[PDB]
């Protein structure tokens, strides 16, 4: 997260940590009880998942929960076009308890408003290139799909929106990959993609559609 | 798609922050160099130089926000630092080498490469479509230099070490 600050612990209870050999690859966001939504480009064959953090040390985290995982189901259409449709549901091997510092969110059923704040929260990459102790969050707007398209042309497809690019360098870094964007207390977007370096003034990153997928994610939970 | 690429200390290949080494598994004893290939101007093709080792470091970059690379993500490689677009590695038609690997100053959204495991390490892939089938990126010998070049089915297998 570029140029955000510190969460308030606990604050983002639906953040969940997608980590290999205990280090954060990914985010995703607990959306049920069983289940975990993440970017379809963190597939792995198995997982573990951090879900009640604050820091990454879960040790050091009372009431977080380290749950395994295997099975994940990737959107049908994922990379048809190239890097669209970018969602895929973790089914957690153990329904978890919610708590304080656990809780599901609910997603958007309405696609996003140019010019909406929202906030992107995760563990990737500062604007210093180092890896910050405690999970980020940061403020950026959701932009036009006129701009989006101009930009992302020809790779913008309607399962993907842009958010930030402002002029304060907002943005989603390395890491911050399957994490949430939050619009009105709902679930509205995933950290997807964007242009590399992360942080260019004048260019917003791209994050997966939601609002395009609630059939889809309602019928993959329930069978 | 499952597998990560990783380095020769068993971790995760980073997503454009950290730079490695491409040391070839048989040819350790040479490393990455820039040559010309006649039209003196600036070198910018890529060789494998015997005499100079470890060579030139490289990133590998997807647009994709995750801080590793799997062997299915397309990816731009490049020389020098994150912040900059001057040593971008594309494949140019160029006499006598044929497609051979240059360095260029833009890069698009989707690289053409992939890295895949090949042998004891990996091979770079071009997918100039960025279709479903690539050619593997192997060595082709002229003018006394190891250019790198597309060589479908003799690929050039590489270990990659952390800069570091
Ligand atoms: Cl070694």
């Amino acid at each position: 997260i570029i140029n955000g600050e510190d969460c308030s612990p606990h604050s983002q209870p639906w953040q969940a940590a997608l980590v290999m050999e205990n280090e954060l690859f990914c985010s995703g966001v607990l959306v049920h009880p069983q289940w975990v939504l993440s970017a379809a480009h963190c597939f792995q064959n198995s997982y573990t998942i951090g879900l009640g953090l604050h820091s990454l040390e879960a040790d050091q985290e009372p009431g977080s929960q380290m749950v395994e995982a295997s099975l994940s189901v990737r959107h049908p259409e994922y990379n048809r076009p190239l890097l669209a449709n970018d969602l895929m549901l973790i089914k957690l091997d153990e329904s978890v308890s919610e708590s304080d510092t656990i809780r599901s969110i609910s997603i958007a059923s309405q696609c996003p408003t140019a010019g909406n704040s929202c906030l992107v929260s995760g563990w990737g990459l500062l604007a210093n290139g180092r890896m910050p102790t405690v999970l980020q969050c940061v403020n950026v707007s959701v932009v036009s799909e006129e701009v989006c398209s101009k930009l992302y042309d020809p790779l913008y497809h309607p399962s993907m929106f842009c958010a930030g690019g402002g002029q304060d360098q907002k943005d989603s870094c390395n890491g911050d990959s399957g994490g949430p964007l939050i619009c009105n207390g709902y679930l509205q977007g995933l950290v997807s993609f964007g242009k590399a370096p992360c942080g260019q003034v004048g260019v917003p990153g791209v994050y997966t559609n939601l609002c395009k997928f609630t059939e889809w994610i309602e019928k993959t939970v329930q069978a | 798609g499952s597998s990560v690429v990783v380095d020769t200390n068993g971790q995760p290949v980073s997503n454009g922050a950290d730079a490695y080494y491409l040391v070839p598994v048989s040819h350790g004893h040479a490393g990455l160099a820039l040559a010309k290939i006649g039209n003196e101007a600036e070198p910018r093709a890529v060789v494998l130089d015997p005499h100079h080792r470890p060579g030139l470091p490289v990133r590998f970059e997807s647009p994709l926000r995750i801080n590793i690379i799997k062997e299915s993500y397309f990816l731009n490689i490049k020389f020098g630092p994150s912040s900059s677009d001057s040593g971008v590695w594309d494949v140019i038609q160029q006499d006598p080498i044929g497609l051979a690997v240059k360095v260029t100053d833009t890069k698009s959204l989707l690289g053409p490469f992939k890295v895949e495991k090949e042998g004891e390490g990996y091979k770079i892939v071009y997918y100039p479509e960025r279709g479903q089938t690539g050619l593997d990126i192997g060595l082709v010998h002229r003018n006394d230099k190891y250019y790198l070049a597309v060589k479908d089915g003799e690929p050039c297998v590489f270990k990659i070490r952390k800069a570091t």
